[PDB]
């Protein structure tokens, strides 16, 4: 029943290596303290993680010991998993106060602030399992490609970051960061996406947070809360839009530059999803090296036709470098 | 102080802060004159001004409470202007014969809060906010009726009791009314008897004079409500104010599942006006 | 199982008696040379000749009795009174006369309102609507009242089913089928009537082009069926209702579909 086979790569101590990568740093105080605190200070959202510095760190951690497991290959090998792993570590080292944060000030921060206030109060009163770490962010982690002038270290084959043809794209690049290039096509207009969307109950309240996973989710009613549940009888609950965390979403297709097309065939477009800060960065008719994790988003059905599963994919945008500023 | 959820705009606080807002020129940098004009005609729909609360003190914060949280602030503002009508009448003693004129429904129509840049610029982070928009109207949809107070029936006995909609949902009691009677059998919902309220829909191109050039402009469907319905025709390039809304849509088909990408439309509490 | 009992109709009975007494009593203004006696008893008696099972009474006459206070119950709350106005009227006919389908059509409303002036407050209420007809359609039967049963298997229940769904019969049965089961469709016991849909459009002289005039559905139920013509303005009896085509009903998408139980070529 669903066999298991070990792999040399382990995320446990790699997380540890991420933690040692963050807030302990020299070469550029350190950059990850200031770059993080400026986000904590809420003048900044996008966290641009360069793979270049991850490359710089291993040198200090190898030769120059003590030797450790590799990231730069292990990241781009997966690169989806690190967004949920490499980025959560930031939560553990982040400055708490941090400075002059207040409440309002910001819209919707007061909501959650009062959530945790009433939750703390009511829990500390009841005792006389917590809001998910993804709801409280207000920042986005973006990796960038290593071209690179310093990639000549050399780790050689380590680079993708290979400004490849759309034709060069294979089903063996899915789940691996790949730069691509071409003209922007159709550049669909921005619409809000969704992440948690904690619906509100009625009688006894509380909250529940439904994870937004893949493309879509099924909405639930019943009651999750034990208080409204069974007595009496099932409390009614509705989604509150103010409470939800919205991440900008913009999709756009990119046809090949047509010089990269052989004597035959046809220009082939590739669908690209955008999130957070990188939104609106893209404009129609513009050649751009777009880098991102290359992923499928199945299937929404259909599901009879394929069979299977015939993923059809898309490219998650991560970084954006346009030709001709 | 009566904290209200996450909007945290306090009842029995801002009501008084608005109540002493009365009688001001002042400032400026009308107000009671235009209201005194309003009381005779019975036209209701107080258009306000915006900006008033800014820079004026008190209620420098109320402007920010409305701008950041217009949903509640408009309801509270309507309650307060109603009770300030009630307090206007007692000043002149017996008025208009007598108490019925106060019972009639009133509302505030805020407009021109800051200058917003386009639809296009808008962040997904602000979904309850007052948002200026401008563009021509490609079409005015036929009127769709909207639930206000719901009616219900059963095979037994039959009984006529009914319940209001409140929030955007309808829950009828399984069993039952009056009495009792019971039995478990499903409720019979009369379609025609229940009350309705006018909801139009208005398509709006985003500022055809302001465009990426050559990309064709993006549609913004603003749904209006009440009096505002059928108050316009087409192609009006002027401006509109109202609260932004993102609501889930049902997808494929059936299935009772959410597409997980919420569509966005404007509540458009106020409109105005010409060229 | 005894049903105890029924409730309460209150005002509906008051309107039943008022309307009955109104259709009975004059209802006469003119004296000497009339226009006197009755006219509505004489209306039903004149109706006994062709027996086309419809009546015509003026709204203006109906407003005169109570000074319009009677006409108000029959105005905004009107659809509440449809089953009462019919059976009540029959309680009259049974007295004065010896296979019953009765279509009541009021007319001559004090003010004509355009399709643009149509509001959600006007629902369940008589409103006169003027405008040109577009896209008439072929006459087909309405289920009206049906016997659909059995329904497991001998029941033969004939009742109700008047509302437009048409689902379903056989619910709260027989006594006692306990269906469920088949519906089951029986069309020989079910009387039918009328009808033809017309899509009414505002006249072109009023509409300020650029306009793009907004059409709306009016279905003709009643003997006024076929009286309508394409390319011409007509005045109707309001009964605005709504038809399914927003919240949900949990343990709905609606639009204005105007009804007319009377037609005239005026305009
Ligand atoms: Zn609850």
């Amino acid at each position: 029943a669903l066999p298991s086979i070990q792999l040399p790569v382990d995320y446990n101590n790699l997380f540890n290596e991420i933690t040692d990568f963050l807030v302990t740093f020299k070469q550029d105080g350190p950059k990850y303290m200031a770059m993080l605190q400026k986000v904590a200070n809420r003048e900044l959202n996008s966290v641009i993680i360069d793979l270049d510095d991850i490359l710089q760190y291993q040198n200090e951690k190898f030769l120059q010991g003590t030797q450790a497991d590799d990231l730069v290959s292990a990241i781009q090998q997966n690169a989806n998993h690190f967004t949920e792993l490499f980025c959560r570590a930031i939560d553990n080292n982040m400055p708490l106060p941090t400075k002059e944060i207040d409440y309002k000030d910001d819209v919707l921060d007061v909501i959650l602030n009062q959530r945790r206030l009433r939750n703390e109060r009511m829990l500390s009163d009841r005792t006389n399992e917590l809001f998910p770490p993804n709801l409280t962010r207000r920042y986005f982690l973006y990796f960038k490609p290593l071209s690179q002038n310093c990639a000549r270290r050399y780790r050689k084959k380590a680079i993708s970051s290979k400004p490849l043809s759309v034709r060069q794209i294979k089903g063996d690049f899915l789940g691996q960061l790949i730069t691509v290039r071409g003209i922007i096509t159709r550049v669909s207009d921005v619409k809000p996406a969704v992440e948690v969307i904690a619906y509100t109950c009625d009688q006894c309240g509380y909250e529940v947070f439904q994870e937004v996973n893949s493309r879509t989710f099924t909405p639930l009613s019943e009651c999750t809360s034990e208080e409204c549940s069974q007595n009496q009888t099932k409390g009614q609950l509705f989604m509150s839009t103010r409470a939800s965390k919205f991440s900008a979403f913009q999709e756009c297709k990119i046809q090949e530059l047509s010089q990269q097309v052989p004597v035959g065939h046809i220009p082939r477009s590739l669908n690209i999803h955008v999130n957070g800060t990188l939104v609106r960065s893209l404009s129609p008719g513009d050649i751009v090296d777009v880098t991102g994790i290359f992923l499928p988003a199945p299937y929404t059905g259909f599901k009879a036709l394929k069979a299977g599963l015939l993923t059809e994919t898309y490219l998650e945008a991560q970084f954006v470098r346009q030709h001709k500023k | 102080l009566r904290i209200i959820w996450g909007t945290n705009v306090s009842i029995q606080e801002c009501t008084t802060n608005f109540r002493n807002f009365l009688m001001s020129f002042k400032y400026k940098f009308y107000y009671i004159k235009q209201l005194n004009e309003m009381r005779e005609l019975g036209t209701s729909n107080l258009n306000l001004d915006a900006r008033n609360l800014l820079a004026y003190k008190q209620t420098e914060d109320l402007y920010h409470q409305l701008l950041n949280y217009p949903q509640e602030v408009i309801s509270i503002m309507d309650q307060t202007i109603k009770d300030c009508m009630v307090s206007l009448i007692v000043d002149n003693n017996l008025d208009y014969d007598l108490d019925e004129i106060e019972t009639k429904f009133y509302k505030v129509r805020p407009y021109n809060v800051g200058s917003c840049k386009g639809m296009r610029e808008l962040n997904p982070n602000d979904i309850d906010k007052l948002i200026n928009l401008k563009g021509l109207v490609l079409r005015s949809t036929p009127v769709i009726p909207d639930m206000k107070v719901a009616f219900f029936k059963c095979n037994v006995c039959d009984h006529t009791m009914a319940v209001e909609i409140d929030r955007g949902v309808i829950q009828e009691p399984a069993r039952c009314e009056r009495i009792d009677c019971n039995e478990p059998n499903s409720m019979s919902l009369i379609h025609n008897r229940c009350s309705f309220a006018d909801k139009q829909v208005i398509k709006l191109q985003e500022t055809p004079d302001f465009v990426p050039d050559g990309q064709t402009p993006h549609s913004i469907s603003l749904c209006v409500y009440d009096e505002l319905v059928d108050s316009c025709r087409a192609g009006d390039r002027i401006e509109v104010t109202g609260t932004f809304r993102s609501i889930p849509i049902r997808a494929n088909s059936r299935q009772r599942v959410l597409k997980s990408l919420y569509k966005t439309y404007v509540d458009v509490v106020h409109v105005k006006k010409v060229s | 199982l005894n049903h105890v009992k029924k409730v309460d109709d209150v005002t509906g009975e008051k309107v039943r008696e008022a309307f009955e007494q109104f259709l009975e009593d004059f209802s006469v203004q003119s004296t000497d040379t009339g226009e006197v006696e009755k006219v509505y008893r004489a209306q039903i008696e004149f109706m006994k000749i062709y027996d086309l099972n419809t009546i015509y009474i003026d709204y203006q006459h109906l407003s005169m009795r109570e000074n319009g206070a009677l006409a108000m119950a029959i105005s905004e709350q009107y659809y509440r009174f449809l089953p009462f106005l019919q059976k009540g009227l029959r309680r009259v006919v049974r007295k004065y006369a010896p296979e019953r389908v009765f279509q009541i059509s009021f007319f001559n409303l004090p003010t004509v309102h355009r399709i643009r002036d149509i509001r959600s407050e006007k629902i369940g209420s008589l409103l006169s609507i003027s405008g040109t007809v577009t896209r008439t359609s072929e006459v087909r039967p309405e289920l009206y009242k049906a016997s659909f049963t059995c329904d497991m298997c001998r029941a033969i229940v004939d009742n109700v089913e008047q509302s437009f769904k048409y689902t379903e019969p056989t619910f709260c049965p027989n006594p006692s089928c306990e269906n469920r089961a088949f519906w089951t469709l029986n069309v020989t016991r079910s009387r039918f009537l009328d009808w033809q849909k017309v899509r009414i459009q505002e006249n072109a002289n009023e509409i300020p082009t650029g306009s793009m005039p907004r059409t709306l559905d009016v279905i003709l139920r009643g003997d006024s069926v076929e009286r309508a013509k394409p390319g011409d303005r007509c005045k109707f009896t309001g009964v605005e209702i709504v038809v399914p085509d927003k919240p949900s009903s949990t343990l709905l998408t609606y639009k204005i579909s105007f009804l007319a139980c009377h037609v005239i070529s005026i305009g």
